[PDB]
């Protein structure tokens, strides 16, 4: 399949995103500046196992402490989303994304920001993707050597080089009869950087309707 | 400052 350290790095992230919600949008049946107490709670478990995952990654913890938070910071949205569709296509059974859909059209969060999410969560789920391929793409999200006020732009890059060069080797083997498919999968880390604009958006709007955030959230977004 | 993501980073 795959070379010797290779496929040790490809048997360790993987198990590092097994093991670090939805239900209460689906029923005492809510769409919210009412219930923001519902979003942020699950933004703030988002956040916690972003931490969690990119500690693991190999040579985070050898970056600058500053490039480090700023990885971070710049990665909380996009990995909120790309998660999300993990869970929206691949777990959850029959029906629940069918409620999930319509009880956030139901938001008053307007479809210039809705239709985006559906679209992306859509393609992507079309796109049929592995637990492997979520699990390095999130890690490629999170090691962007271009996020803003980094230092030392070229150790993150050879940090991400690597894990690129694993996803290529696979998608070739395990889609083969597809050589696009590879090409695809990095047009989605293209598709999520459009959602920190629209975060920034709304975010904006929440401090003008004086909304209350959980620590983490305060430090991840300064706020 | 962020003090609680160099925390959860530092552990
Ligand atoms: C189009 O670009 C912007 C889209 O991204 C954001 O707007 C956006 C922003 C900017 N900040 C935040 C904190 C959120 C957020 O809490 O979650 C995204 C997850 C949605 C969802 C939830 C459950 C299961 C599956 C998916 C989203 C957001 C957006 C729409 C609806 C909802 N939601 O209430 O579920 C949230």
């Amino acid at each position: 399949e795959l070379t010797p350290d290779q496929q040790t790095l490809l048997h360790f992230i993987m198990d590092s995103y097994n093991k670090q919600i939805t239900n209460k949008i689906l029923k005492e049946e809510f769409s919210a500046e009412e219930n923001f107490l519902i979003l942020t709670e699950m933004a703030t478990n988002h956040v916690q196992v972003l931490v969690e995952f990119t500690k693991k990654l190999p040579g985070f913890q050898t970056l600058d402490h500053e490039d480090q938070i700023a990885l971070l910071k710049g990665s909380a949205v996009e990995a909120m989303f790309l998660r999300s569709a993990e869970i929206f296509n691949k777990k959850l059974p029959s029906g629940h994304s069918d409620l999930l859909e319509e009880r956030i059209r139901n938001s008053g969060i307007s479809d210039e920001y809705i239709t985006p999410m559906f679209s992306f969560y859509k393609s992507i789920g079309e796109l049929k993707m592995t637990q492997e391929e979520y699990a390095l793409l999130t890690a490629i999200v999170i090691l962007s050597p271009d996020r803003q006020y980094i230092k030392d732009r070229e150790a993150v890059e050879k940090l991400q080089e690597p894990l690129l060069d694993v996803l290529q080797k696979l998608c070739k083997i395990h889609q083969p009869e597809n050589p696009q498919h590879f090409a695809c999968l990095l047009g989605r880390l293209t598709e999520l950087r459009t959602f920190n604009h629209h975060h920034a958006e709304m975010l904006m709007s929440w401090r003008v309707n004086d909304h209350k955030f959980t620590p983490l959230l305060c430090e991840i977004w300064d706020v | 400052e962020n003090a609680l993501l160099r925390y959860l980073l530092d552990k």
